[PDB]
């Protein structure tokens, strides 16, 4: 038993449609999306720069680690 | 989706395939000379697919038994006359009948007596039941798949 | 008595006090979703490991074979066996993501539900471990091999506890044995305190993304968050199957189609995905037994988040500078598993040894520090 | 009007429903895998033993 | 009531109070009221009513003296028809845990006046029938509802209403109760309903009609309430029925009849609710939409 | 809460259990058979696990892998006796569980006895698997001849059985399988015990003299403590007595001797826990009506509250269904009996008259002698 001893509410209306009056996905375009940008441009600049950053550091270890295995051709000019 | 994915998974617990491999077994007719019996491992088991001559089908199959041990009446469910296929089980305690001898010419099990005539039938003998006849078929005559 | 039988009734009350009647916050995000796709998750591994159970042998002459036999032999074998070994994977990519939304949203201030959710992960890995020895490729021997021997870094109770594992002198046959029956056996504990873990849950109910009282607006579990639930797996399902199904051998190490060998060390052992943010940590330190402690408190770790909670606020939903720091944490842990990954040379040792220090110092140090200086800066 | 008939034929008492979602799901079986089947096959002409088949099937010797 | 009016036909007139709001009344005009009284209470959309011991050619008489004025166009003998007020499943909950005990109403739309269906209703309404804390039948009460409710203590009180319109119509329930009992008592009222449109049996029925008919007589009891029902009878039906036109129809009535008419309007429809007070314990259309079917 | 006993979501249930849990102040020692068939359970999934740590679920390694398990496993031999001897004290414990509920009525707490109910038949599929394990002879023909019976159900016959055995006779798919279900199996039944305490906590003990003990309830601990912890000392000495000094007595030799499926044993018979049972199985000569008598022979469990007509609820003032129980028991002693000897007269006819008789008493005699009774105390 939750429900009932949860909170003390006073002077709140609340308005709601049964499901079958409303639209299930409604104002796709004029509403929907315009917020799926909202979220998205307020979370980029926390979330991208990290990542971003491992993305350099991994792409330089594996080509840093690459070049390691070429040869140094300043190791076979003393040959002759 | 659950039907199928029941389905699939109940199916893994059927014979697999390598089971299912030694499942049936065909039989070469046209390699078994009359009167000499052939002993053929089928399912673990031994499996007896004998060519009866000509005095087998007569002087084995003119029994005069009244209450024959187990009631087998030929017409219930055997087929080809010089051709006998049994299951190399004494239905007494699993003894492999030797078709070598046999009291009655048919088979004879070295653990108990149990002696089964060429028609695998008991006779002279603590064995219950005749030694099991299995299913099979001549689709191509030559050949006889069991299992 | 009781109008209703769903309220009466010892056994379906439970049904519904915990998934039909149980009050949710009504904002809880797609990160709450986890949970349940973990306990989904668990009832699968187990149907399908006992499905797998059923043609296995434990033994060193029939291991490779009896798996073998399976996929090839068993109708549907091939694909039980897929499921099983990805379903592991999905298991840990959930609770990745479980653990993580944990941290964030703060859900951790529920102590004894947070503990048990350690422990839960705990049994998983091992289990996971002892699963992965039983198909007996090289991978799996020496994986078994190169950990168990870790062991023997402790002091004294270390050689000893080893070959008590073991069961002998080296992985063998006995410890093969000993691994079916653990591999058999932990699935239903996590089970159990899955039990527990739900329990203290429940004492408070959910926490939910803004960290604040859900009390003025709480929801029937049922059917709001059942038909969330149910969608949020199909979600995740269809690329666990995708995969699965197109891409079976993605995940794996083909070292493990050859079976074990004693006298050949592959070139690379590593571990599955899921553990080589660990072997990272593992190898940063070098002296085998501080290497041993580091790994233990790579995990053990999460025993302490509780503690470091210095901020007046739940989440870090209104904490700009935590949640940086958080995705540098995240970020942080995809190069331990890259690292994990890659061979004990420069520059990955250094990069390695970076990436672990630098782990410890943000759970430690920064998450603490900032929550402070960000109490300050709300003028607290 | 399908909506209509379909909601008082079918889906308006449960025992309709249900009844509804059995032969909906023999008849969906049913035409799903042919389609599947067809168009799985379809997309792999010539490369299964179904197609090359005729070649040893009493065709040789 | 009113919230329930004013959500289940938002947006029309029929959600208005009677009353009218604060605004209006704070600024009606000396004109308004005047046109109000032109616009409406005209001849045509009059009926004078009269019981007792009275003559009718008496009555008409004194009528033609002081009710003067003919019309001269045809605009002044049309009786205009209202725009139809349109219903909507929803719910109003007016949420305040200061207030003593809980307010629940919930509610169908109904056919309007002119319907025989609204006789079954009235039948069926008398299966469920009414309840309150001082009904000395107690645990023994016919309604099962009012049983339970004594049984389980579930409400201080409950009442079924059919409430009538011209062209449309409310039909549910309200009951007060305590704030933790509020889901216990919905769950068996609309149990309650549900059988209705599942199980109804003649026992049930033989009774109701019973209960209706003493009911009817008992609005013509008096020459007040006598009058009030030949002034609605013509004003709603267009003419007067009597008790023995009545009773017919409400003997026409049976189990069968009650299930079919219970089902064509309450069976998978989409409620009007509205819930006043310490609320909390009663939750979620959802769960009360699907308390709408299955026995 | 003050103490941390009532307010703590686990101690609170460790407490509400078992330390504070009211119990009537009356149960005698037939009450101490739960706690006993509890332990005995944590006891058989212990020594369990120590011994699937060295078997290996294969035919042409069963045998042997036990043997090197009692012969080069610290300590196996010991712990391969605790379980088997286990599994048998475990029966006992059961059988006495359910007399004393028989006899003191209490299966009129339906659902505490249905799921106990389910709990006998898991443990003995549970035992039935188990048995096969070691691979030898008995473990053979026992899973040969009884998994066997389910083809006599027309139709699906051969077939669920030719799915159970995963082949055409039982083999090494058959073994691997069992593992698994003997492995599984035991944990559902310490699932299910959980259900059967829930339930039964609903109304709490009942007590010999089957009236309310409201009057007189006691606190669990000390006093049921220390007499369960007594009562397991007392029936572990002779388990154990029995277990180290005469390891084989309840065994088959015949087990001792790798299976062979071409030598069909001479006498082919069960534990001393399902003789009973293997009676009432031969008693009737027909593969189909011995099958359906074996099932209700068990599944007649399910049907005792419903044939209670007593007004009182134990048999505790009941001298009539007193020795009608008596003879009960004693028609069990002679099923047992019966079922360990060969197929042949006396013991044929003998048999089904005990088979006769056991469900005579339990379908007419028992509810008649209750009406009969009520009316003797003018009622
Ligand atoms: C450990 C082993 C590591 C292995 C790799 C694990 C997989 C790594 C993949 C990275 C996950 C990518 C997900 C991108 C999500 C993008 C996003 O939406 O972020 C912003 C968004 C904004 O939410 P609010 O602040 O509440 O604002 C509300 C207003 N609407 O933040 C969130 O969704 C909350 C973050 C929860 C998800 C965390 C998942 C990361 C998982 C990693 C494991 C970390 C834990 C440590 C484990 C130690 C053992
Ligand atoms: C081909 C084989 C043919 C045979 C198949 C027979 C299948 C029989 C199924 C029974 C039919 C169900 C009838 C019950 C009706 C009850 C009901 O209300 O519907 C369920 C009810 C809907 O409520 P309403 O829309 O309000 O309905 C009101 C109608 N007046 O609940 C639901 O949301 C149902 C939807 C369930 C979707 C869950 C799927 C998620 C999982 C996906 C993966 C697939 C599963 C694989 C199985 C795994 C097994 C190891
Ligand atoms: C089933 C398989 C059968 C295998 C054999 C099982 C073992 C059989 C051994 C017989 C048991 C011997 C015990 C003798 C007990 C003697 C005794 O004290 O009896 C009298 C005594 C008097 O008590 P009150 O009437 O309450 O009076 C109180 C005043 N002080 O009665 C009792 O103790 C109550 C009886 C409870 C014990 C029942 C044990 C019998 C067990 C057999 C199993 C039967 C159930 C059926 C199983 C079907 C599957
Ligand atoms: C066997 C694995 C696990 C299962 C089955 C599991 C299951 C659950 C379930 C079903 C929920 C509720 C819904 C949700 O919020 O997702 C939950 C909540 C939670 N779990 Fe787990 N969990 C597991 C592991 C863990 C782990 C490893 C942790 C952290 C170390 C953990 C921490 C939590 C916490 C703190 C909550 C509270 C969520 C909130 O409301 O904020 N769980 N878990
Ligand atoms: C928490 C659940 C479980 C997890 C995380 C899990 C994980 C694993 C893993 C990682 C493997 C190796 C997969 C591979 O081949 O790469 C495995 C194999 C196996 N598991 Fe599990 N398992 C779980 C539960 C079970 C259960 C309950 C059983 C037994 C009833 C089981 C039986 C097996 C068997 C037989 C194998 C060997 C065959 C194979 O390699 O596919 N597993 N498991
Ligand atoms: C896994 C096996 C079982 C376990 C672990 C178990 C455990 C328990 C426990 C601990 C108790 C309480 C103390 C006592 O009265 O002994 C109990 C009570 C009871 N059990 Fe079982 N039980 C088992 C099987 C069964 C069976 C097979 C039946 C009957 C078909 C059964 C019927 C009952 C009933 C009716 C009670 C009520 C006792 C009373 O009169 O107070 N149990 N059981
Ligand atoms: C309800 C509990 C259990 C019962 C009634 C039980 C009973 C049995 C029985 C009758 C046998 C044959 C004993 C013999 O004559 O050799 C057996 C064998 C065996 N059981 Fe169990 N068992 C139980 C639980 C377990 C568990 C939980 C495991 C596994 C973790 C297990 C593992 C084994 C193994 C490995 C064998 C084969 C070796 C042997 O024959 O001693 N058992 N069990
Ligand atoms: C039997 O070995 C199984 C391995 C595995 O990946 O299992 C899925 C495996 C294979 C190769 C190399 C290492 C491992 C296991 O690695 C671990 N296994 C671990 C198991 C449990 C816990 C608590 C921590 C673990 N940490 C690690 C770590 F990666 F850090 F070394
Ligand atoms: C794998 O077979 C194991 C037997 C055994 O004694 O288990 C301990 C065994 C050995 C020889 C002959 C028969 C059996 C099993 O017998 C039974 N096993 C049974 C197992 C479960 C249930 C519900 C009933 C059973 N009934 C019987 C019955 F004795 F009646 F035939
Ligand atoms: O089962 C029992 O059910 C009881 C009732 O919930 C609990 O209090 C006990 O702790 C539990 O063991
Ligand atoms: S087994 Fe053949 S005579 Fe006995």
């Amino acid at each position: 038993i939750h429900f009932g001893n949860l909170a003390r509410v006073r002077h709140i209306i609340t308005y709601s449609l049964s499901p079958f009056e409303q639209r299930a996905i409604p104002n796709i375009f004029s509403d929907a999306l315009p917020n799926v940008w909202r979220r998205f441009s307020s979370q980029v600049f926390k979330v991208a720069p990290p990542f971003l950053g491992a993305y350099l550091l991994y792409s330089w270890g594996t080509q840093e680690f690459e070049r390691l295995k070429r040869k140094n051709p300043a190791d076979y000019e003393n040959d002759q | 989706a659950a039907k199928n994915v029941v389905t699939q998974f109940i199916s893994s617990l059927s014979a697999s395939a390598d089971v299912l491999a030694l499942s049936k077994i065909e039989i070469k007719l046209s390699d078994i000379p009359e009167g000499k019996n052939v002993a053929f491992k089928w399912r673990g088991k031994p499996l007896f697919v004998r060519h009866r001559t000509q005095a087998e089908i007569n002087q084995e199959a003119e029994v005069d038994v009244s209450k024959l041990r187990d009631p087998q009446h030929d017409l219930d469910r055997v087929k080809k006359p010089e051709w006998v296929i049994l299951v190399g089980v004494c239905t007494h305690l699993g003894c492999v009948p030797i078709a070598n001898s046999g009291d009655f010419g048919g088979y004879y099990c070295p653990c108990h007596g149990s002696h089964y005539d060429a028609s695998g039938r008991i006779r002279k003998g603590p064995a219950p039941y005749n030694l099991e006849v299995p299913t099979y078929q001549f689709v191509g005559d030559d050949l006889v798949v069991v299992g | 008595m009781a109008p209703n039988i769903r309220k009466s009734h010892p056994l379906l009350k439970m049904i519904n006090n915990s998934l039909i009647d149980l009050p949710a916050p009504s904002n809880i995000s797609a990160w709450w979703n986890f949970g349940s796709l973990l306990a989904v998750c668990l009832m699968t591994q187990i149907l399908t490991g006992l499905l797998l159970a059923m043609h296995y042998t434990a033994d060193t002459s029939l291991a490779f074979s009896s798996v073998a036999h399976t996929c090839r032999n068993v109708q549907y074998g091939w694909l039980i066996r897929n499921l099983h070994a990805n379903g592991a994977s999905f298991f840990f990519i959930c609770i990745f993501l479980h653990i993580g939304r944990g941290l964030y949203y703060g859900s951790y201030l529920y102590k004894e539900t947070w503990n048990t959710g350690v422990i839960l992960l705990l049994t998983l890995m091992a289990t996971a471990f002892v699963g992965y020895v039983l198909p007996w490729g090289q991978m799996s021997f020496w994986g078994a091999t190169v950990i168990t021997n870790l062991f023997s870094a402790i002091p004294y109770i270390g050689h000893t506890l080893v070959e008590w594992a073991w069961g002998g002198f080296s992985v063998d046959n006995p410890t093969l044995t000993r691994f079916f029956a653990l591999h058999f056996l932990l699935p239903f504990a996590i089970a159990g305190i899955t039990i527990i873990h739900l329990t203290f849950l429940h004492e408070s109910g959910s926490n939910n993304p803004l960290g604040i009282s859900s009390d003025s607006d709480k929801i029937p579990f049922h059917p709001y968050y059942s038909f969330k639930d149910i969608l949020g797996l199909t979600l995740m399902l269809t690329p666990f199957l995708t995969l699965a199904l197109f891409s079976p051998n993605l995940l794996g190490d083909p070292e493990n189609f050859t079976p074990a060998n004693p006298l050949v060390t592959p070139p690379h052992i590593k571990p599955e995905w899921y553990f080589l943010f660990a072997y990272a940590i593992l190898r940063s330190i070098p002296n085998k037994l501080g290497g041993v402690l580091a790994l233990a408190a790579s995990v053990l770790i999460l025993f302490l988040i509780p503690f470091l909670h210095k901020s007046k606020q739940r989440t870090m939903t209104f904490r700009p500078l935590s949640q940086t720091l958080f995705w540098l944490l995240v970020a942080n842990l995809l190069i331990l598993t890259w690292i994990g990954s890659q061979p004990v040379e420069h520059p990955f040792i250094i990069i390695g040894q970076m990436a672990s220090l630098s782990y410890f110092t943000i759970l430690l140090i920064l998450f603490p520090t900032i929550g402070t200086l960000e109490n300050k800066m709300l003028n607290y | 009007a399908l909506l209509r008939q379909a909601y008082s034929a079918l889906f308006r008492r449960t025992s309709t429903f249900a009844l509804t979602v059995v032969l909906g799901a023999v008849l969906f079986e049913r035409a799903f895998d042919q389609g599947a089947d067809a168009i799985f096959e379809h997309l792999n002409e010539g490369k299964l033993w179904k197609h090359i088949k005729h070649k040893y099937e009493a065709s040789e010797e | 009531f009113d919230y329930l009016h004013a959500t289940a036909f938002q947006g029309t007139a029929l959600a208005r109070t009677v009353e009218g709001t604060t605004e209006n009344i704070k600024h009606l005009t000396r004109a308004d009221l005047a046109s109000y009284i032109d616009t409406h209470f005209k001849a045509p959309r009059m009926v004078l009513a009269a019981a007792g011991g009275i003559s009718h050619k008496e009555l008409v008489d004194a009528a033609r003296q002081h009710f003067s004025g003919v019309s001269f166009t045809y605009k002044e003998d049309a009786v205009p028809i209202l725009p139809r007020c349109r219903f909507t499943g929803s719910e109003i909950r007016a949420r305040d845990d200061a207030l003593p005990v809980a307010h629940v109403a919930l509610a169908v739309e109904g056919p309007g006046w002119a319907d025989p269906d609204n006789v079954v209703l009235h039948v069926a309404n008398a299966i469920i029938g009414r309840y309150d804390r001082t009904f000395g039948g107690g645990k023994h009460l016919s309604s099962r509802l009012a049983a339970l409710a004594v049984e389980h203590k579930l409400c201080h009180s409950f009442q079924t209403f059919n409430t009538s319109y011209s062209d449309t119509g409310l039909f549910g329930f309200h009951f007060v109760a305590d704030p933790l009992s509020i889901d216990d008592m919905m769950f068996c009222a609309q149990g309650e309903w549900m059988r209705l449109c599942t199980s109804t049996t003649e026992s049930e029925v033989k009774r109701a009609k019973n209960h209706l008919r003493s009911a009817m007589v008992a609005q013509l009891d008096g020459t007040t309430p006598v009058c009030e029902t030949i002034g609605s009878h013509l004003l709603n039906y267009g003419r007067r029925i009597s008790l023995e036109e009545w009773d017919s129809r409400i003997s026409a009535v049976d189990a069968r009849m009650v299930r079919d008419v219970c089902s064509k309007y309450i069976y998978d429809k989409c409620p009007a609710l509205a819930a006043v007070g310490p609320i909390e314990q009663l939750l979620d259309y959802n769960r009360i939409r699907s308390g709408m079917y299955w026995i």
